[PDB]
């Protein structure tokens, strides 16, 4: 009775614990994954983080500077 | 009783001598077994079958849980955490059988001392040599594990154990 009213199966804490286990083990990898990808960006700068400003090339003015050599 | 397995546990035919009166005088025993017999057993017995009774007019059954066989942590890959999860359960379980097998044989061990009475050196030898196996099994198999066993562990135990044998073997044939 006591089982029948106020618990389940072995089987739903069974099936529980291998999603959350499933869940935590593609986090963990994700956080490695993470720390890498971060550590490569700021290493090279090829990607999108990491990224500081330059100076903008529409700035320049092109054209007759009043001396030919510029 | 037929409520446990005979053959699990074992006992002995139980042969007891037969009354041998060498005189007339009445012992006391015999009167006072037939007395407790008389106002006890019979109540006793008209109680459990009364309660027998009872029970019989209510009978359902319970059942023992079957477990299928798992892949263990020796086919388990290095990250993979289900599989793992299984095998480490799995491990636990046999852990369990184990721990209740080597219970039987103590309890056998145990049943074994008492019946043979004096002569108990004697006649408990092949108890003895089931529990001196059986324990040296299980300590090969589970002791110095730690608090935090896990299958790992006994797997790496047993490998380490498999080298020392295999180095040990390949020294002595080569000799
Ligand atoms: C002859 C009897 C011998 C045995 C007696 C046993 C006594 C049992 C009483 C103790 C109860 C406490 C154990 C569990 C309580 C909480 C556990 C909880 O999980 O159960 C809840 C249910 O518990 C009850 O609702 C609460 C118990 C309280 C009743 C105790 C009686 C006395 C309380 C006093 C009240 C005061 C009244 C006013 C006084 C003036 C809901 O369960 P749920 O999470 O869904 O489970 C899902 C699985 N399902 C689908 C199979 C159901």
């Amino acid at each position: 009775w006591i089982a029948r009213t106020f618990y389940d199966g072995p089987e739903k804490n069974y099936e529980k614990t291998m999603a959350i286990l499933q869940i935590e083990a593609e986090k963990a990898e994700l956080r490695l994954k993470e720390l890498e990808v971060r550590r490569l960006m700021r290493a090279r700068g090829d990607g999108p983080w990491y990224q500081y400003p330059t100076i903008d090339k529409a700035l320049i003015d092109h054209s007759p500077k009043t001396t030919p050599d510029n | 009783p037929d409520s446990w397995d005979k053959d699990v546990y074992p006992e002995p035919p139980r042969r007891t001598p037969a009354p041998a009166p060498q005189t007339s005088l009445p012992n006391p025993v015999t009167y006072l077994t037939k007395i407790f017999d008389l106002l006890v057993d019979r109540p006793v017995t008209l109680a459990r079958e009364f309660i027998e009774q009872q029970h019989a007019k209510n009978r359902y059954y319970y059942y023992h849980r079957e477990f299928r066989r798992v892949p263990d942590i020796t086919e388990c890959e290095e990250k993979d955490i289900l599989c793992m999860f299984e095998a480490e359960m799995q491990w636990r379980r046999d852990y369990k059988v184990d721990q209740e097998i080597v219970n039987i044989i103590q309890e056998r061990l145990k049943a074994c001392q008492q019946r043979e009475g004096e002569s108990y050196r004697q006649n408990c030898a092949k108890e003895l040599e089931q529990f001196t196996q059986v324990s040296k099994a299980f300590q090969d198999r589970y002791s110095d594990l730690g608090a935090h066993y896990s299958a790992r562990k006994c797997l790496a135990k047993q490998k380490q154990r498999m080298l020392a044998e295999r180095k040990a073997a390949k020294e002595a044939a080569a000799a």
